[PDB]
């Protein structure tokens, strides 16, 4: 029987967003040094994803 | 789909209201969505039950209520003399909805009309009570006993020696239930 | 087959030949009914309207036997092979008594001597105490009073004591039995680490438990079987390795064969049996059983004398081994070009769900 | 086969040419299906025994010369085919069509007068 | 208040099994006026003739 | 000349496909290639049942699925077909009455009401006013009992588990009233042709009134959990939607009929018993879905309670049994004292009463829909033919037409909105 | 002897304390088995939990009329 | 079977059968099912026939006497017994004895009597 | 139960009796003794409890069973009568056939009831007598 494509989409959208949030955890433990310049870059990275 | 004659006064629905015609403030409407207020109310009703007395009965120390008309396991009764009330009319055998009663009778040594066989298949019986409504001498009854699960179903073929033993055992309670319900019978 | 049976003692039975609610009028006592053979003799009598007294040791084990009979037909009695009263009162009403009781191993409570001798003694003495009509003793193939095998020895000595006190004993010497819930095909089917000391080179004549169960019925129904010995066995000579490859040819199983020499295997066999509480399938006497081959008694009656045909085990392996056949979509063969084309008329993904 | 896999709308034979065409197509489907019936129901018989036994069940009604009788005998077949090809019948119903898996077996009437007399009418 | 007293202690002698005057009287009711089972309607059939 | 003219097939029976007519062309409302559009999709079948709740005890419904959605639904019934309609031919009429308790086994005294009303109609008798009110009171106590099973088991399948337990105490209290009039918690056998078997005990109408004073609060708290709950709403809105035209064409009755906007109740349209003497309303839905049928059932809780209170205040005095010993059994005291009474007692319990010849189709507004019986009488003491019309049998027949295209989690909701006890469906 | 007896009593204590029935509510008797789970008589207070699967169960309660069509599934379960 | 007295005696009060088609307990409780059995646990009610004949006679001055079983509506259908034969008349439903006072002289002179008579 | 109720009943029955009830009934409960069964069971009543809990039993045996209750007390515990067998005249009927001791449900034990035919075989067969030759 054909399998439903939504199973693939669940894993894929997780896989990408989960990689995306992972890339933000370093920001939350480096905020004081990053300051305004780091915030702006992270805002740009948050905006794209 | 509606009856003949004029259609019911205002049977037809009003025209549907558009979203912006609805009477519900955005503040009330948006708050009920995000705060989940109707689900909060239902969770609160379970807190109300939490602090109310439970309904539970501790069985077998506390029993549930049973009426004088209760239909439990069969018994064959006697008179105050000690003679069996049963005279083998076979009315309870004719009316049995499930053919659970088998009776064989003849003339006793003293010339009295009495049963020689009295079997009740407790696995055919539906506990309707018909057998005891049809008796002309109150000979067959159904005691309030509901606690007699057995191990083998051979134990559920009551013969006349067991049904008389049951009546001897249960007579005070049988006489009491008959005393309560006789006016209505 | 007849409607009238005059028992060996002289009383007549008037049977009505039907099914569960019928009147077989035979009263039977089967000793050893909770094993693999006894459920076939019990079911055959009960499903034709006969009372079967089933003495039992464990309550849980006996339960499957009651389904075969109507109310008042399967009677269960709590018995012990060392309590004579339990044996006495199990056979006081019986017309035929069977004795199927037997182990293949010694226990902490029974030596092959205790089971096959001290039980047959204790039981046949009750058969003689109440003038029971037919007494049928199931012995073993290769039973012989002077044998290096305690199983062939002690089971051969029981045959002596059976007719010393009850001269009208049927003896039944079945070959290793096979079928559903056996220790022959299911052993080759189930075990993985297998120990032998004779290269699985046993040769014998495997017989279906179901004809053995049917044959034991007919020894009851023919009065001429009383007082003689039977040799029930199948139609073809077989070796264990030839039997195993049949199991192999059906189920596709890989098993470990260790085949440790007799000197280093038997002393070890006793130890495992003495400390493990379940039937481990190898014990000291069981290994010695491996070296013998079945020898058919030429003076003993066979299936044919009972109007029966044995079946071989090759016609039955697919039936009794089909449950043990791991077959998923993985193990299927590589596909052909014709069916590969058929797949192009289907979509194998649902892109909107 | 709109509601179910092997459903056939109830039809009334127009004439004997039509009625014989349907019988042959019914027999063809059954004996075609015998390998599929023997694996699903794990019948411990050869496919040949199944096919020869399917033939007997048509051989019983070979002398029907009524057209109204054939259609009911055809509808009974089609319905039996549907419940066997969908795994709706249990192995117990299917291998109970073979009248030798009775513990009395195929031999269930007495053979002649004397053998049924000595056994009390079988 | 509830189920008090039990039906087993309800006095047997208090209850009365009633009769209605027409049908249960001793002196002005012949049974055949009130035998409506034997005055049952027949089905009235009309065919094409 | 059937069957003779049918031997050679000289006549063909005009099938409905002969009388098919093309739609009018003018006012009529609404290929192979290399593309994947021509490609076919395989379906797989699924064996659903038995679920944990008691009512759906013997359901083996086989679904064909395209992915998640249901393509075709084939219920296999008969797993509780016990031959009731045949066994009823070998019993007297009084002996056959207990068979009706066991049809819809959650609504017992209304099953035996439709059998009594059918036999009473052939007997040509009028049952006394007191039994009329006793029957309409215990028919609404029965309707509350069934809805407590049906609504709360439906929500237990949908996954709400607490309202089930609260209302089964309400069920536990309302079966004490069954066991006081009769001696059975389930199968009373109380309603019988000619009235009721025995008069109600002397403190029961006070005990029902005490239960009445608080039962609305039980509906309100059950309603606290489900009616406005968005999870409940989003599992019943748009689910199992039947149009008004199709509900009629599908043989739907009751809330299945009434939830699609058809105002129709057998109690209002063919009044029986004391229903013409009581004031009550009929909840009729709009959108024909499971949410409408849930809201219609809750409204009937409040309407049945409103009838029971009215029955308590109009309870007249007099016999609870038709005053004629050729039909109903005489009192025990009469049978032990009067000659005619023992004769009538003896013949009623052995031969039974004769029913005049004829046939009647009688329907009542049962809690699960319309329940009817077709009784052929041969003028003798046993029924020549008893046929039961069960509302759930017609409802399950329309399960394929209603669940088509839905999800399986949607279909479990459709099973509960159709009031389904399989002893009813299989008779 | 004591030691093996203790092993039994503990084993029997747990076969008794956790009493999980698989059920075949065929007909009306199932309704009365449902009233064993309701507040007045609760099974949970004695440790009874009805499980759907036969693999998770201890005891089968055949409650209802067994028909010839239902019997193969009774034996299978 | 056999060894216990309960397995041998038809009722606790009576040792013999009281009808021609009654099975003796000795033969009813023989066989395999009654092995490994407690016979003192077996249902064995007292025989009614012995108890009814321990009943004293109701002496009466009337030709016709009425018996309802002695419990009002808790007895049997009310019937009428004629006591004009010089014997003891017994209710067909319950067995109680009735005798006319005119036959007391004759009845007291019989050696054995079916009821205590006092 | 609840703390106010369970505290008050400790102040009444004592800590040795409190543990007795936890082992059997599983509740702390106090009430007046109403009477004793022939089997030794003890009956208590308290109008102030939750409905259907006003009457209970303390069994005499450790391996208690609902069939240990003597029949006339069985009606009292089931709310089928309000008068206990201690004041009910129906228990003061002399019945020499009546059982002397309370026999409980006797299944699962070697004393379980065994049915049998009560009637004689229908057809009597000829007892063969060969005349002398
Ligand atoms: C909003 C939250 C509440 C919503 C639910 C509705 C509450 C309600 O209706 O309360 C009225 C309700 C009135 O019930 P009632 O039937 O009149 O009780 C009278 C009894 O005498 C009462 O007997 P009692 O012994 O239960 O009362 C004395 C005392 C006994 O308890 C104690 O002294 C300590 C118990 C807890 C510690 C041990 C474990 O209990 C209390 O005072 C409350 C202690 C427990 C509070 C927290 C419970 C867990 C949450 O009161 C309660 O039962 C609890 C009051 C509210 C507590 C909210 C927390
Ligand atoms: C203690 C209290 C909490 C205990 C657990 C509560 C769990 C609640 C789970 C509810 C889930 C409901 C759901 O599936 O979605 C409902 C809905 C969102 O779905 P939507 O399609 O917008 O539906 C509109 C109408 N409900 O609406 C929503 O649920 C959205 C509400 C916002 C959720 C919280 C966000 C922060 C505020
Ligand atoms: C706790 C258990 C305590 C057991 C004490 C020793 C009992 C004993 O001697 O048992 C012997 C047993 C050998 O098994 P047996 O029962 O003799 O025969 C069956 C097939 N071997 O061997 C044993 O079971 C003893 C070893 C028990 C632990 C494994
Ligand atoms: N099956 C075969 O391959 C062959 C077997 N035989 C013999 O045929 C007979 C039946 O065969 P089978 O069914 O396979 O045997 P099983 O081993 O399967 O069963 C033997 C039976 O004997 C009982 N039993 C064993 N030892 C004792 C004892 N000490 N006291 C009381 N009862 C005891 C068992 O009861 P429990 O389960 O409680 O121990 C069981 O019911 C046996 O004598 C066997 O040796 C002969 C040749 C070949
Ligand atoms: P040839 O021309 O010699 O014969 C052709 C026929 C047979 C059509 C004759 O010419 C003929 O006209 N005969 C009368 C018509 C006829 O045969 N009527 C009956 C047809 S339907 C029928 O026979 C159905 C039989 C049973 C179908 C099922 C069989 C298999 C069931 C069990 C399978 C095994 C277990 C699952
Ligand atoms: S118990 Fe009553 S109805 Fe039954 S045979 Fe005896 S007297 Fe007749
Ligand atoms: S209660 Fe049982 S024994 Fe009595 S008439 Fe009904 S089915 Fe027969
Ligand atoms: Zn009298």
């Amino acid at each position: 029987s054909p399998f439903n494509i939504s199973f693939f989409i669940y894993g894929l959208v997780f896989l990408l967003l989960d990689l995306e949030i992972l890339l933000l955890y370093p920001f939350a433990v480096s905020e004081y040094v990053n300051s305004a310049y780091g915030l702006a870059a992270a805002l740009i990275f948050i905006g794209i994803i | 789909a509606t009856p003949a004659g004029p259609p019911p006064k205002n049977f037809r629905l009003p025209p549907p209201k558009n979203w912006d015609e609805e009477s519900e403030s955005t503040i009330d409407k948006v708050g009920k969505y995000f705060l989940m207020t109707e689900m909060l109310r239902g969770m609160y009703v379970l807190l109300e039950q939490f602090f109310r007395p439970p309904y539970t009965i501790y069985y077998p120390f506390e029993k549930g209520p049973i009426s004088p008309r209760f239909r439990g396991e069969h018994a064959l009764r006697r008179y105050p003399s000690g003679e069996e009330r049963c005279i083998a009319c076979k009315l309870c055998e004719a009316v049995c909805p499930a053919q659970a009663i088998t009776i064989e009778a003849e003339e006793r040594a003293d010339g009295s009309r009495r049963t020689t066989r009295y079997d009740i298949d407790m696995t055919k019986c539906i506990y309707c009570g018909f057998c005891q409504e049809s008796c002309p001498v109150d000979a067959i009854v159904e005691s309030p006993n509901a606690e007699y699960a057995t191990e083998t179903r051979e134990e559920l073929l009551y013969n006349k020696e067991k049904l008389l033993a049951n009546g001897d055992k249960w007579e005070p309670e049988l006489a009491a239930a008959i005393r309560a319900d006789a006016p209505y019978r | 087959i007849s409607d009238i049976h005059i028992t060996r003692t002289g009383k007549p039975l008037i049977r009505i030949q039907g099914g569960r609610s019928s009147l077989g009028e035979h009263t039977a006592t089967v000793f050893g009914a909770t094993g693999q053979l006894g459920r076939y003799i019990v079911n055959r009598l009960a499903r034709q309207g006969c009372t079967v007294i089933v003495p039992y040791r464990e309550e849980m084990a006996k339960r499957h036997l009651k389904v075969s009979g109507d109310l008042g037909r399967v009677i269960f009695m709590e018995f012990d092979l060392r309590n004579t009263q339990s044996i006495e009162e199990s056979v006081r009403h019986s017309d035929v008594v069977y004795n199927l009781i037997g182990r293949d191993y010694p226990t902490k409570n029974f030596s092959l001597a205790d089971v096959h001798i001290e039980g047959t003694e204790r039981i046949v003495e009750a058969v003689a105490k109440y003038d029971v009509d037919r007494f049928i003793q199931v012995s073993t193939y290769n039973a012989n009073p002077d044998s290096t095998c305690e199983f062939f020895r002690t089971k051969g000595i029981a045959e002596k004591v059976a007719r010393h006190v009850f001269p009208e004993t049927t003896i039944v010497r079945p070959a290793p039995m096979f079928g559903f819930e056996d220790r022959l095909l299911l052993k080759l089917a189930s075990v993985t680490n297998l120990f032998t000391s004779n290269h699985m080179r046993e040769k014998f004549w495997p017989v279906h438990v179901n004809e053995v169960g049917e044959a034991l019925e007919r020894m009851l129904y023919d009065d001429s079987t009383a007082g003689q010995t039977f040799e029930l066995y199948g139609p073809r000579q077989y070796s264990m390795a030839q039997i195993a490859e049949l199991v192999d040819r059906e189920i596709y199983k890989k098993r470990r064969h260790i085949n440790l020499p007799k000197p280093i295997l038997q002393p070890l066999a006793e130890l495992i049996n003495r400390v493990l509480w379940w039937d481990t399938g190898l014990s000291r006497d069981q290994v010695e059983r491996e070296f013998h081959d079945q020898v058919i008694d030429p003076t003993a009656k066979t299936f044919k004398d009972l109007g029966m045909e044995p079946t071989d085990i090759s016609k039955w392996t697919y039936h009794y081994l089909l449950p043990y056949r791991p077959s998923t979509y993985y193990d299927l063969p590589p596909s052909t070009e014709k069916e590969m084309r058929e797949e192009r008329k289907y979509l194998h993904v649902l892109d909107d769900q | 086969v709109q509601p179910t896999k092997f459903a056939v709308t109830v039809r009334q034979s127009r004439n004997w040419a039509d009625a014989k065409q349907r019988v042959i197509a019914a027999y063809r489907a059954w004996i075609r299906a015998a390998p599929e019936i023997q694996t699903m129901y794990s019948i411990p018989f050869p496919v040949s025994h199944i096919r020869t036994r399917i033939r007997q069940e048509f051989e019983r009604h070979r002398y029907v010369n009524k057209l109204n009788v054939v259609d009911v005998l055809l509808q009974q077949s089609n319905a039996d085919f549907q419940e066997t090809m969908n795994f709706w019948r249990q192995q117990s119903h299917v291998m109970a069509f073979f009248k030798e898996e009775h513990f009395r077996g195929e031999k269930r009437l007495p053979s002649n007068f004397i053998t049924g007399f000595l056994e009390g009418r079988n | 208040y509830n189920r008090n007293p039990s039906p087993g202690d309800n006095p047997p002698l208090e209850y009365t099994d009633p009769v209605t005057i027409p049908a249960g009287d001793i002196a002005d009711n012949p049974y055949w006026k009130r035998d409506f089972r034997r005055n049952y309607p027949r089905p009235s059939v009309i065919a094409q003739a | 000349a059937e069957p003779q003219d049918g031997f050679q097939g000289t006549r063909l029976i005009p099938t409905g496909a002969d009388f098919q007519s093309p739609p009018d062309p003018f006012i009529d409302e609404g290929v192979d290639e290399d593309s994947v559009e021509g490609r076919k999709v395989r379906h797989y079948t699924v064996n659903f049942g038995p679920q944990h709740p008691a009512a759906h005890g013997v359901l083996r419904l086989i679904l064909e699925l395209n992915g998640e959605e249901i393509v075709r639904a084939d219920p296999h019934v008969g797993l509780l077909h016990r031959g009731t309609e045949k066994l009823c031919e070998y019993k007297t009429y009084m002996q056959a009455l207990p068979y009706f308790d066991r049809l819809d086994y959650v609504s017992m005294m209304t099953n035996e009401q439709v059998f009594s009303l059918a036999v009473e109609k052939l007997l040509n008798i009028e049952i006394p006013p007191r039994a009329k009110f006793i029957r309409t009171m215990f028919g609404e106590i029965t309707r509350i009992l069934n809805h407590l099973m049906s609504v709360l088991s439906h929500a237990m399948d949908v996954g709400a588990l607490t309202p089930f337990l609260w209302g089964f105490e309400e069920r536990e209290k309302l079966m004490e009233f069954y066991e006081r009039v009769s001696g059975a918690r389930l199968h009373a056998a109380y309603v019988r042709p000619g009235g009721v078997h025995q008069d109600i005990p002397v403190g029961l109408l006070d005990d029902i009134y005490q239960w009445a004073t608080q039962f609305g609060d039980r509906i309100d708290e059950t309603e606290e959990m489900l009616t406005d709950n968005r999870i409940w709403i989003n599992r019943l809105k748009g689910v199992g939607v039947v149009s008004a035209a199709d509900a009629l064409n599908l043989s739907f009755t009751g809330v299945m009929l009434r939830g699609s906007g058809v105002p129709w109740d057998v109690r209002k349209s063919s009044p029986y018993d004391a229903y013409d003497q009581v004031e009550f309303d009929v909840p009729v839905g709009i959108n024909g879905d499971c949410y409408d049928r849930y809201l219609c059932r809750m409204e009937e809780f409040r309407q049945s309670l409103r009838i029971i209170h009215q029955c308590l205040n109009k309870m007249p005095a007099g016999p609870v049994r038709y005053e004629d010993y050729k039909i109903t059994p005489p009192p025990r005291a009469a049978m032990k004292e009067n000659m005619e009474a023992l004769i009538h007692h003896f013949l009623l319990f052995t031969k039974g009463y004769a029913v005049p010849p004829g046939d009647t189709y009688t329907a009542i507004e049962a809690p699960k829909g319309e329940m009817g019986v077709y009784v052929v009488s041969d003028g003798s003491e046993r029924p020549y033919r008893v046929h039961i019309r069960a509302p759930g049998f017609a409802h399950l027949s329309g399960f394929d037409h209603i669940t088509r295209g839905h999800l399986l989690a949607d279909a479990v909701a459709v099973i509960g909105t159709m009031d389904l006890v399989f002893g009813e469906v299989d008779r | 002897q004591y030691a093996l007896t203790t092993l039994d009593i503990i084993t029997n204590w747990a076969r008794q304390g956790s009493f999980w029935p698989m059920t075949f509510g065929l007909a009306c008797c199932a309704v009365e088995m449902m009233h064993l789970s309701t507040p007045r008589y609760d099974q949970d207070r004695l440790g009874i939990i009805f499980r759907a699967s036969p693999r998770q169960s201890d005891v089968m309660i055949v409650a209802g009329t067994l028909t010839n069509k239902m019997a193969p599934a009774l034996r299978q379960v | 079977t056999g060894r216990p007295a309960s397995a041998v005696m038809q009722a606790p009060n009576r040792a013999e059968v009281w009808s021609r088609s009654q099975r003796p307990r000795s033969e009813a409780m023989a066989g395999p099912r009654f092995e490994q059995t407690d016979f003192d646990a077996q249902p064995r009610p007292w025989a009614a026939i012995e108890l009814i004949h321990k009943q004293p006679v109701r002496w009466t001055h009337d030709r016709i006497v009425a018996c309802d079983g002695g419990g009002g509506p808790h007895g049997h259908p009310k019937i009428y017994i004629n006591t004009d034969k010089p014997e003891i008349a017994t209710c067909n439903y319950c067995g109680l004895p009735f005798a006319n006072e005119h036959h007391r002289k004759y009845l007291e002179s019989l050696p054995q009597t079916s009821y205590p008579l006092n | 139960s609840y703390p106010t109720r369970t505290l008050a009943n400790l102040r009444k029955i004592g800590l040795k009796e409190y543990f007795r009830q936890l082992l059997y009934i599983g509740d702390t409960k106090y009430g007046e003794l109403v009477g004793v069964d022939k089997f030794g069971n003890k009956f208590y009543e308290n109008k102030e409890e939750l409905p259907l809990r006003t009457r209970w039993v303390d069994y005499a045996k450790h391996d208690y069973d609902a069939a240990h209750i003597e029949p006339m007390w069985h009606a009292w515990i089931s709310y089928q009568v309000d008068t206990p067998p201690t004041r009910e005249p129906l228990t003061q009927i002399e019945r020499p056939w009546a059982p002397k001791e309370h026999v409980p449900n006797r299944s699962f034990t070697r004393g379980a009831y065994k049915p049998y035919n009560t009637t004689q075989p229908k057809i009597q067969s000829w007892e063969p007598k060969a005349a002398p030759r």
